[PDB]
RNA sequence: CGAUGAUUUUUGCCCUGCACAUUUUAGAUGGAUACGAAUAAGACUUUUUAGUCGCUGGACCAUAGCAGGCUGGCAACGGUGCGCUUAGCGGAAAGGCUUUGUGCGCUUGCCGGCGGAUAGCAAUGUCAACAUGCGCGGGGAUAAAUCCUUUGCAUACGACUUAG
RNA sequence: ACCGAACGUGAAGUUAAAGUGCCGGAAUGCACGCUCAUCAGACACCACAAAAGGUGUUAGUUCAUCUAGACAGCCGGCCGAAUGAACUAGCCCUGAAAAUGGAUGGCGCUCA
RNA sequence: CAUCGGUUUGGAGCGGCAGGAUAAUGGCGGAGGAAUGUGGCACGGCUUCUGCUGUGUGUUAUAGCCUCUGACGAUACUGCCA
């Protein structure tokens, strides 16, 4: 989707007995805050014995990309669901944001997997500092030095149904 | 995106199902469009698998009488006219008329051969096929079919395209000239005034 | 995985003039000049000098990479075959029937001529290619010496020859008659 | 259910439909294919059936049973006065197919072939070619232009000959006239010889 | 003075339809030279003229006029919706119709 | 010599500058993947933008690091001096142009078709005798 | 779909220059404005090293004058329309593309003089190419087919091959 | 019989389900990938295809060898930098045979 | 045609206010650090060292970048304007 980062602190319902339940913290990426808390439930009922009808949403809050014109690479953790098992799997993309990176992956393993949002968990997005960190090569190759490349072929579009002259793709 | 009286588009290296519709289009809304070199289209995949298509199309016939059934024509002007008349409503008196705004032709014949040949970007197969696809020339579809005529088309293209040549020097060298006199009446007072409004 | 960029270096030898213009090649050397046409490749050429030829790949998959080093292959090829030629041996392999080869000129066309093969009344006729000459070996018995520029010229005459003696209806590991490439080098 | 046994089709389905052909004369629907390094030679033909009769003949056919021996067969006999050649086609290639250009007469016509062109001939003013004979007036350059229209744009040249149905027994006065094509030679060399 | 003309070029494309029912009552017209619904925002209440001609002369005049306007866009290609005193006929699906500058708001 | 005809292509390098909306200048700061790039200048926001939505101009700004921060952008913007150098090339000419043309009004066409009939009689006067 | 023959001695037919009036229109309203080819390429200049062009036709040509009137001058000896006229090319459906000389206009290349109102504050406010008919004028030519009789290379009847 | 929605005669606006290359009103719309089929595929009910396979291509998992020079090739050297195995699942292909000619509705479509 | 009232679809519309990490960035300043290591230096292959270039070293030099942070100043986004 186009999607945000929340953070989504939770706990469960005070009791007599415990009137301090421990505070829980998911980061969600969701589109909106409405998502953000069903997928915090989703996971807390995945992780502990609470309910929404039992426990209690106590913060949502946007986290908001650090450097956001910094070029980074993400590594991103996943585990997915297919038509036959459940596979964990490790992925790398290069984008400026985390959301972004979180975004393509979506489209990747829609793409790649046919695997729907539904059918994913995002365990770990991590920025990888050192380019030693970097273990996949459709993204390794745009870490060489002095990087060039052109862009052959290219297509013009037309405001026009009819053009008076010959078509060129020379850039 | 001007109306046009006659729009002629040169049919070479152009995808025939995108060229179809958009013709279809322009027929449709009153336009008379004129295609030529139908035997310079494109289909895209390998020959032989659109040749495999052609032959599944002669496959269908009227079991009870031949001559009632499909009637496959051979020319690459009438594969583009199939694809045509596919995407009109041909069996009313609208589309029948529409149909009636349309020719197409193998080669330049009279009068189109000293006329203006356009092009259709959306249908052009160089901007549109990934650039390793493999394609097919409707000219060569047509003779593996049993179109009779390549040999004719190409011997008088070869000659319309030597008058065409002739043509183009002739134009090439009196523009040349003009393009002198127009330097020799540069920086005069109208160019001074033309250049500061933009002409 | 679309590879960025993906490089072949031709290397031209001193005497050897490699000509390339709209994936056209025209390689020139002492004995002769090749041409070759390469429009149904995506590839691109950089000279490096009057020794070196880049030959490149942008953003290319896994086949279209593929067909890179080919590009190279052939070129070195042209290139070998207008410096040093081409030269395929082939030995005639019979048990029982001896196997009559003459080079005959029929209607201004030469061709290979086969005869007796297997004892058949039939005579088989072998066109030979432009540019590519046939000699019956002296020093040897029952040898045919394909040679010329071209390597795929070369090579297609002496499988054209091998092909047309193919044994038919019988246990060819048994009749194991017929013409085959012995040894594939070159002229120098 | 299948056929409880096979058996061939009755009759070709390539000479269908069975119809009457369109005209009694027969049309030669391919000519011999042109061979330029020959020389100029008409194709083909216009005789009568008259009727058929038995020869001998010894038989040259080594390993036949009957090599050098006498065999009598039927033969048909072809009575073919001569033609008499009254005018020339021009063909053009089109993509379309072969176009006839023009076609240039001579200045006399018999008037066995003039009777070709009418239904009621003795009711009639017998007016046919009759402007077309004064086109050779004195210097003939209209026919002189139409045979170089002819040698410059023709790629397949024709003959138009008819026959001398006079010297026949039939009392048919209608001549048969036809198209003959000439193979052989350049265009220019089928176009002087005709 | 070889040209004379005031009105935008139209056509008349087709009647206000889904897939098998048709809307008379509105008109889809092709300004020539619009390409968006921007450009065509800007003949939003201009007039439109269909002239044709009849066999009968009304006031020695054989040529007849069905007006209407502009009322909206259509679609993202710069068609507009028209809106004719008389419903235009089917016939004229195709048919070059004039987009007059007026009401002018320039 | 081998006379080998080399591809004169635009490169995605640091450097390259761009037109972005075909009205902005910006320079190519590093190379995301082969889709996208970052993109500075000192009139436009520094942004991740796809390079189809870009065209690379024959202009590359020299001696750029990769990732250059604004001000460092800026700063070797002004000293090569870019602007001029896209201003005086035939693309930003025709450009300026073209805006020129679009603000005329309807008497400075009267204007320009007048102008042109005065060069017009002139050209056919010098072409005659020349 | 093409080529070709002949096309009414009738006041009928063909070609052609006008003049007038009509019916129709799948839809004029400045101009359908002519290389070819490639596209991982083209085209300029030097040099085959390199630089430059494109990044859309928002172009080019044409465009001022009672739907464009009546007159005068200046500068150039050009541009353009029409009429004869010279020569050539074009057969793919050429039926068009060039070209010589001449005559009559116009010229907004520049500067003048006179006229437009009242259609009333809009009403397509009527201006085109195709066709046909009708009046004149000038040239030009002067047939067949069918029925009928006959034939039997044909045939249920039509039709067909023949002859008169 | 499903989805949407239930109905007096009209005008204007907006939608539902479904769609927007043409037939057809609405994008040859913006975007990230995958796929090339010498029987591609193309939208619930629904008008079919399985087990088993493929060094086709893509992405993953876990082991193992690796600059103390991995695998390949010429006889430890020689350029130098990645390599091997098993497994998982996307699309494509094999598996995949019926009788009039014919149906993603048709045309047609291959960075769709 | 004008003005009005009812319904309604729009504009590359313009302005004010609020919230958030009292946005995150960016710019400026300070501190620290590293490499796909700039200059320099030391070796090389082709260069009359003619964007010469490759490999090592190390940390701003004849480019820069990253992290933390200090005081300011904006913008995006989402709301509100009777
Ligand atoms: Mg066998
Ligand atoms: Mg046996
Ligand atoms: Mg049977
Ligand atoms: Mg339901
Ligand atoms: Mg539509
Ligand atoms: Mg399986
Ligand atoms: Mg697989
Ligand atoms: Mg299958
Ligand atoms: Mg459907
Ligand atoms: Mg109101
Ligand atoms: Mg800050």
């Amino acid at each position: 989707s186009r999607l945000n980062e929340y953070q989504v602190i939770g706990r469960n319902l005070p009791t007599e007995s415990v009137p301090e339940p421990k505070l829980f913290r998911m980061r969600i990426f969701a589109p909106n805050t409405v998502v953000a808390k069903s997928r915090y439930w989703y996971f807390l009922q995945k992780l502990h014995k609470v309910k929404k009808a039992s426990g209690e949403i106590v913060s949502v809050n946007i986290i908001s990309e650090a450097k956001p014109t910094k070029v980074k690479t993400f590594g991103i953790w996943l585990r997915y669901e297919s038509r036959s098992g459940i596979h964990n799997m490790y992925k790398e993309y290069r984008d400026v944001t985390r959301v972004g990176a979180v975004e393509t992956m979506y489209q990747d393993l829609a793409a790649r997997h046919r695997a729907r949002f539904r059918s994913i968990h995002i365990l770990k997005v991590v920025e990888l500092e050192k380019t030693d960190d970097v273990k996949r090569q459709y993204v390794k190759q745009f870490l060489t030095k002095d990087l060039k490349f052109p862009l052959p072929h290219r297509v013009q579009k037309s405001k026009k149904l009819f053009q008076a002259t010959a078509p060129t793709t020379f850039y | 995106s001007s109306f046009e009286k006659v729009v002629v588009i040169d049919g070479k290296g152009h995808l025939l199902g995108r060229l179809a519709s958009i013709v279809s289009k322009q027929i449709l809304n009153g336009q008379k469009v004129v295609v030529v070199r139908c035997e310079e289209l494109n289909i895209s995949g390998e020959f032989f698998r659109n040749k495999l298509k052609y032959h599944d199309y002669l496959r269908k016939a009227t079991r009870y009488n031949k001559k009632k059934g499909p009637f496959h024509f051979r020319a690459p002007s009438r594969i583009l006219y199939k694809a045509i008349r596919g995407m009109i409503p041909h069996k009313t008196a609208r589309g029948k008329a529409a149909l009636e705004r349309l020719k197409v032709f193998e080669g330049v014949p009279p009068p189109y051969d000293k006329k203006k040949r356009v092009v259709v970007p959306q249908a052009l197969r160089v901007l549109r096929l990934k650039p390793g696809r493999k394609y097919t020339t409707v000219g060569k579809l047509s003779s593996a079919v049993g179109w009779k005529y390549e040999s004719v088309v190409e011997k008088l293209e070869e000659k319309r395209k030597v008058q065409s040549a002739e043509y183009y020097a002739k134009k090439k060298a009196l523009t040349k000239k003009l393009n002198a006199a127009k330097a020799s009446t540069a920086e005069s007072e109208a160019a001074q005034k033309l250049a500061a409004f933009g002409y | 995985m679309k590879y960025i960029q993906t490089d072949q270096i031709l290397d031209i030898p001193e005497g050897v003039t490699v000509d390339i213009k709209a994936r056209v090649v025209k390689v020139t050397g002492p004995r002769g000049e090749l041409t070759k046409d390469l429009k149904h490749i995506d590839v691109t050429f950089n000279k490096i000098n009057n020794r070196a030829i880049k030959i490149t790949v942008h953003n290319g998959d896994r086949k279209h990479v593929a067909a890179l080093r080919t590009v190279k292959s052939l070129i070195a090829n042209l290139i070998t075959g207008v410096t040093k030629g081409y030269k395929y041996k082939m030995r005639f392999v019979y048990a029982h029937f001896p196997i009559n080869v003459n080079i005959i000129k029929k209607d201004g066309q030469d061709y290979v001529e086969i005869r007796n093969f297997l004892g058949e009344k039939r005579v088989r006729e072998v066109k030979i290619h432009e540019g590519v000459t046939m000699e019956i070996s002296s020093t040897q018995k029952d040898e045919l010496i394909v040679s010329g520029n071209s390597l795929e010229a070369v090579s297609q005459n002496a499988a054209d020859i091998q092909q047309i003696c193919r044994v038919r209806n019988k246990d060819i590991r048994k009749f194991l008659d017929g013409i085959y490439v012995s040894e594939r080098g070159t002229i120098v | 259910s299948h056929r409880k046994y096979e058996a061939p089709r009755h009759g070709s389905l390539g000479f269908l439909p069975r119809k009457r052909a369109a005209k009694q004369r027969g049309r030669v629907k391919s000519f011999p294919k042109d061979v330029k390094s020959k020389p100029v030679a008409l194709t083909a033909f216009l005789g009568y059936k008259a009727g058929m009769t038995t020869i001998v003949r010894d038989l040259d056919r080594p390993g036949s049973k009957m090599h050098k021996r006498e065999v009598v067969e039927a033969a048909t006999v072809v009575d073919t006065p001569p033609m008499v050649v009254v005018g020339v086609v021009g063909y053009v290639e089109t993509p379309r197919g072969l176009r006839s250009l023009t076609t240039v007469w001579a200045e006399h016509l018999s008037e066995e072939v003039r009777r070709r062109f009418y239904k009621n001939w003795y009711k009639s003013k017998k007016k046919a070619f009759t402007k077309y004979s004064g086109k050779y007036a004195t210097d003939a350059k209209q026919v002189e232009t139409e045979l170089a229209r002819i040698k410059k744009y023709a790629s397949v040249v024709r003959v138009l000959a008819h026959t001398q149905i006079k010297k026949t027994p039939l009392s048919q006065k209608k001549a048969h006239l036809a198209e003959i094509q000439i193979n052989g030679g350049s265009v220019s060399d089928k176009v002087d010889w005709a | 003075a070889e040209s004379h003309r005031l009105y935008v070029k139209g056509k008349h494309i087709s009647y206000q339809r889904s897939k098998s029912v048709t809307n008379p009552n509105v008109s889809l017209i092709q300004i020539e030279g619009v390409a968006s619904p921007k450009d065509a925002k800007f003949y939003l209440g201009k007039r439109i003229a269909y002239v044709y001609r009849a066999p009968k002369e009304i006031r020695g005049s054989k040529i007849r006029v069905i007006w209407g306007k502009v009322t909206r866009t259509h679609g993202n290609n710069g068609l507009v919706r028209a809106n004719f005193k008389k419903n235009l006929p089917p016939k004229t699906f195709g048919a070059s119709v004039r987009i007059m500058l007026y009401p002018s708001n320039i | 010599s081998s006379t080998v005809k080399a591809a004169n292509w635009r490169f995605v390098e640091v450097g390259r500058v761009v037109l972005v909306d075909n009205k902005e200048l910006a320079t190519i700061v590093e190379i995301i993947d082969q889709k996208r790039v970052l993109i500075d200048g000192p009139k436009i926001q520094r942004q991740a933008i796809a390079l189809a939505k870009i065209v690379l101009t024959p202009i590359v700004l020299p001696n750029l690091p990769r990732g250059s921060r604004t001000a460092t952008v800026t700063k070797k913007w002004a000293a090569a001096d870019i602007d001029a150098k896209w201003a005086a090339s035939g693309w930003a000419k025709k450009l300026a142009n073209k805006e020129r043309r679009s603000q005329l009004s309807d008497f400075e066409r009267f204007q320009v078709m007048v102008l042109k009939k005065q060069r017009r009689f002139a050209t056919k006067k010098a072409l005659v005798k020349a």
